[PDB]
């Protein structure tokens, strides 16, 4: 039964090797061979947001485009106003592991959590105007790796327990549970429509999950090594995730099989976080040796670096409106880019 | 060639400057050395800066020239600040030696210890009494205490404004400025040495079953030494053996003393990885 | 310029006073150190002498504070949040000494802790724990180490090595050649950045926070003679 | 995807020889260290050997020292375990594990319960 | 009987997985740059912005 069972199996991974081959008729660098480079993507500093004593793990920023949240190793989750590099919060944390950070789309929360198993959700319009805890969420059996808002009652969760998880906060419970990955989830990325999200776990294999339903649409494979960061395309029908093996590859959901990968020689630092522009032709990537490279999402080629970081890179987000990055670094700064 | 000498001394001044001036800056600017070791060593660094912009241009008019080319008043003036400036100086000198001391040998209790309430005690400190020591035996006190008649005969022998010191007054300003401050500079290094040779030793036992300490701390003592230790020798020795040795003497002393100044930021700031590569990024 | 901007300016400027006080005041004389080991050693119990699944021990020896993180609400798949430990002043590392078939497990993860590139840095605290057992298993016999490491028999116990006044050689070469083959992996990648610093700790040790305290003013040392170019 | 597939093992004499392979698949062979790990009926996972990524570096458990030799072949991507002179205490399933990072020489979770990088593994019996 | 409720279920995934259906990579690549080059102009990242208009000036 076993035995069988198994034969099968590999018979339906044959069949879709054969699946993907047949629809494999050319390759991103091919097609895209003809459009102009973007050429020299240079940026400079534009504010560097002091305040963090400690090696800075995670950022998120505001729908608004000017308030992003920091978690650092120092136990604080400041929330700044980038414009004018003004600290409109800064909230104590109850473990000082913190390893993800979300901001709520409404702005009304922040979340946060880490190596504590629990995701926190933070009021920020709270009438007394201090800012409290207003829901621990429990039920994660290992680090909680990544967490994003859905809305001011949904959050979506990942775990080192090698399941992401759908919250409803004013409840607290795991609305629905998502299996499948066989080792830790490292980060996971909304859809636009937020009816979808990926994962990217430290099995080199990246799931697409049905929020209603609760079930996997797909499984993306061709990453060596353990992924780190993962983003969906501003069309909501590709994603990039980074590894450990030092390699950017994106994925398309409805070729179901990955059509360009971003790697060089050199390059042997794995990759901490991924983000796109606004329009998807810039991919950045946060590496461990101390700098990100902004490569063409199209042709591969490293378009510019941002050089600027003292330490291990460990989070990078664009804004909603494209105007900046911000960097995050262990060298407890966090940089603004433009 | 006196007109060639003054290339020589305006180098060191320049170079004093320079220094002091990389060294304040770059701590004052960098957001990441506002530790209290850096804060003494900029207080240390803004001495010598001023000590080079305000003594060492008409120190420099007296030890070339013969002759005091400014008012009698501007030479109690200029004596009080030299003696102040190098007073302060070596007083810096002590307390970083103090405040590494405290590094080296009381590792975990060292952020509370060297604190920035005690590294500004110790500048304040560091500042105000040379100050007032000077300041005071120059002008309402008297360095030549006797009225000494030889002191106006020694001030017009010896190039203008000399700074004639009784046996008392001798006495009292080396070791306010330099026995003090360098006795504990020479124990606390010492003691370094040891710790570190020792250390060095461990580690070199168990890994087979350098010496950088001897680099690092010869070079900060001898240059200290070199640099100050013969100018106070001859100045304490002046008040006894009858006043017998040449200006000339003074005044190349004189520019040993300065020239430690000058080599203040090379052995504090710019021997040290940190600061080499924090001045290199900027 | 506006009565909003004033306002917003004064509150970052309080929020960066009072994130500075909370600064110093938790981080000095305060250490970290992660505690490691295996369900076999006694980790648990190492300090516990005046001791959300990080089990955070804190213990004062000296007027110095140590925060002690023992991690273990986790899978046994550890490569990716040992990252968070960096920063940490020393890893307590403890093995079980008695158990010969699970040592060569610990010294993988000894090697691995040693070798990882976020943790290179960091100095490891050995502690060799239940030595009482270790001693009453060579004496019995009946389980022979030569078994699980056969360069056992070409063994002979180091020169300076200090055995107890009532400890057998036999003993004695067991538990140092169990210590030495810790330091092999110590010293044959160590860059000099980090130390390991052995210790035969039992059960009913009282002196572990101490041993913790020497061996962190010791890195501690160390690091400030190589900032200071002594070392 | 990355797939290593084990081959050969099977029942022995005690005394006798078996040479396990380990076909890899998905990655560069030459950039990883390879392990060789090993599941006892009733027994949890034990490190066996180990290999560098160009072969001068082989660790062996203390047990097999001398008995099983570590092979690696990077142009044929193929990772081998000449095992000699066996006996029953060998009895176990064989699983060719790869390290989670290149160019790194710490192995972490190579004896994990469920470590994505390891094999199906090769059933050897020794009787 | 774990190892064949595991064998059963990765069945039911990869039929699940198996069964949709996928277009062509070309058209996948050609939907990608035909967005890309869409929202191009609405890229502050691609496009630099006159100093006034950017907040982080
Ligand atoms: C005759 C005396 C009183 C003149 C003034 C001496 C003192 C007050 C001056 C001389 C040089 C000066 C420094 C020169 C340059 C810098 C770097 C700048 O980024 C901050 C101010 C700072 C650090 C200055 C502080 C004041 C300073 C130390």
């Amino acid at each position: 039964e076993l035995d069988q069972l198994r034969q099968e199996a590999e018979q339906l991974k044959n069949q879709i090797r054969d699946a993907r081959k047949a629809c494999a008729d050319a390759t991103l660098s091919q097609i895209t061979n003809n459009i102009d480079p973007v050429g020299r993507i240079q940026m400079r500093t534009r504010r560097t947001l002091r305040g963090h004593l400690a090696k800075i793990y995670a950022m998120h920023w505001g729908t608004d485009s000017r308030l992003l949240v920091s978690a650092s190793q120092d136990g604080k989750l400041i929330i700044w106003d980038s414009y004018t590099t003004n600290k409109v919060h800064a909230i104590p944390l109850r473990s000082s592991w913190v390893m993800t950070c979300a901001y709520a789309p409404s702005g009304n929360y922040v979340a946060c959590g880490g190596l504590d198993n629990i995701c926190s959700i933070y009021n920020l319009k709270t009438r007394e105007g201090n800012v409290r805890v207003s829901r621990e969420l429990a039920g994660h059996t290992g680090y909680l790796s990544c967490c994003r808002f859905l809305d001011d009652n949904q959050i979506v969760t990942s775990s080192g327990d090698t399941t992401c998880a759908l919250w409803d906060i004013e409840t607290g419970q795991q609305t629905t549970t998502f299996t499948g990955h066989t080792g830790d989830v490292m980060s996971l990325s909304l859809a636009p429509d937020t009816r979808l999200f990926v994962s990217g776990a430290c099995d080199a294999s990246a799931k697409l999950w049905d929020v209603r339903e609760g079930m996997c649409r797909q499984t993306f494979t061709g990453h060596e090594s353990d992924i780190n960061a993962i983003c969906f395309f501003p069309n909501g029908n590709a994603f990039a995730t980074g590894s450990d093996d030092a390699t950017c590859r994106l994925f398309d959901l409805r070729a179901d099989q990955e059509l360009m990968t971003y790697s060089h020689d050199n390059i042997i630092c794995g990759i901490t976080s991924v983000s796109f522009s606004k329009s998807g032709r810039l991919l950045l990537a946060g590496y461990d040796d101390f700098n990100c490279n902004v490569w063409d999402a199209l042709k591969a080629d490293r378009a510019g670096v941002l050089a600027g970081h003292d330490n291990r890179v460990s989070c990078l987000g664009v804004t909603d409106d494209g105007m900046a990055v911000a960097t995050g670094s262990w060298d407890s700064f966090l940089k603004i880019w433009n | 060639v006196r007109a060639s000498l003054y290339s020589l001394m305006v180098l060191i001044i320049l170079t004093t400057l320079v220094g002091n001036l990389i060294v304040i800056v770059s701590i004052s600017h960098f957001k990441q050395l506002h530790t209290p070791t850096n804060w003494l060593i900029h207080s240390m660094a803004t001495v010598d800066f001023l000590l080079g912009c305000l003594v060492m241009p008409y120190s420099m008019v007296r030890s070339a020239e013969h002759c005091w080319y400014f008012g009698e008043v501007f030479c109690k003036i200029h004596t009080s600040t030299d003696i102040m400036l190098s007073s302060a100086s070596i007083f810096h000198l002590s307390f970083i030696s103090i405040d590494r001391y405290y590094a080296v040998c009381d590792p975990l209790r060292y952020k509370a210890k060297m604190n920035i309430l005690v590294i500004c005690v110790m500048i304040f400190i560091s500042w105000s009494v040379p100050a007032v020591f000077a300041f005071g035996m120059i002008f309402l006190e008297l360095n030549f205490k006797g009225a000494e008649e030889i002191y106006y005969k020694h001030v017009h022998c010896r190039g203008g404004c000399s700074v004639f010191f009784s046996k008392i007054s001798g006495v009292l300003t080396f070791m306010t400025s330099f026995y003090i401050p360098g006795s504990i500079m020479l124990c606390v290094y010492y003691r370094i040495y040891l710790i570190a040779k020792e250390q060095a030793r461990l580690i070199s036992d168990a890994n087979q079953k350098e010496r950088k300490a001897v680099k690092t701390l010869g070079i900060v003592m001898g240059v200290f030494l070199i640099c100050w230790c013969p100018f106070f020798i001859c100045t304490v020795m002046d008040p006894f053996l009858h006043y017998i040795i040449p200006p000339t003497l003074n005044d190349v002393l004189i520019w040993f003393g300065y020239l430690n100044s000058t080599f203040n930021p090379m052995v504090y700031a710019f021997f040290y990885p940190w600061f080499r590569k924090a001045l290199k990024m900027m | 310029v506006s009565a909003e901007d004033k306002a917003a300016a004064e509150r970052s400027k309080m929020i960066d006073k009072n994130l500075r006080e909370d600064g110093e005041k938790a981080a000095a004389a305060t250490h970290r150190l992660l505690l490691l080991g295996a369900d076999n050693s006694g980790k648990s119990t190492i300090v516990k002498q005046m001791r959300s699944g990080i089990f955070e021990t804190k213990f004062q020896v000296d007027k110095v504070n140590f925060h002690m993180f023992d991690v273990g609400a986790q899978r046994d798949e550890r490569r990716k949040w040992i990252q968070c430990f960096n920063d940490v002043t020393a890893i307590i590392f403890v093995v079980d000494s008695s158990d010969y078939n699970r040592l060569q497990e610990a010294l993988n993860d000894f090697k691995s802790i040693w070798n990882n590139r976020w943790l290179r840095t960091i100095s490891v605290i050995l502690f060799l724990n239940k030595q009482d057992l270790l001693a009453e298993k060579v004496l019995a016999g009946k389980s022979k180490i030569e078994d699980y490491f056969p360069e056992f028999a070409r063994y002979t116990t180091p020169e300076d090595a200090t055995p107890e006044p009532g400890e057998d050689p036999r003993v004695t070469r067991a538990k140092y050649f169990i210590r030495d083959e810790f330091l092999r992996i110590s010293t044959a990648s160590g860059d000099g950045r980090h130390y390991c610093y052995p210790h035969f700790t039992c059960s009913v040790d009282t002196e572990n926070a101490r041993r913790i305290f020497n061996d962190c003013r010791d890195i501690i040392q160390r690091m400030h003679l190589r900032q200071y170019e002594l070392l | 995807q990355v797939q290593l597939q084990e081959s050969g093992g099977g029942l022995v004499q005690p005394g006798g020889s078996l040479r396990l392979s380990c076909a890899a698949s998905g990655f560069t062979f030459s950039n990883y260290k390879m392990n060789w790990v090993r599941q006892a009926p009733g027994k949890g996972l034990e490190w066996v050997s180990d290999i560098s990524q160009s072969g001068a570096s082989i660790s062996y458990t203390g047990s097999v020292k001398g008995r099983f030799t570590i092979s690696r072949d990077n142009a044929k991507n193929t990772l081998y375990l000449q095992m000699n002179s066996l006996k029953p205490e060998d009895t176990a399933v064989y699983y060719c594990a790869r390290c989670p990072a290149p160019f790194t020489r710490d192995c972490f979770d190579v004896t994990s319960t469920t470590y994505a990088y390891r094999g199906q593994g090769t059933q050897v019996t020794v009787s | 009987t774990a190892s064949i409720a595991q064998a059963r279920k990765l069945v039911e995934q990869l039929k699940m997985e198996a069964n949709i259906d996928r277009i062509k990579v070309s058209k996948a690549a050609a939907d990608l740059m035909a967005y890309c080059e869409a929202h191009a102009k609405e890229d502050p990242l691609l496009t630099p912005v006159p100093a006034s208009e950017n907040p982080f000036r």
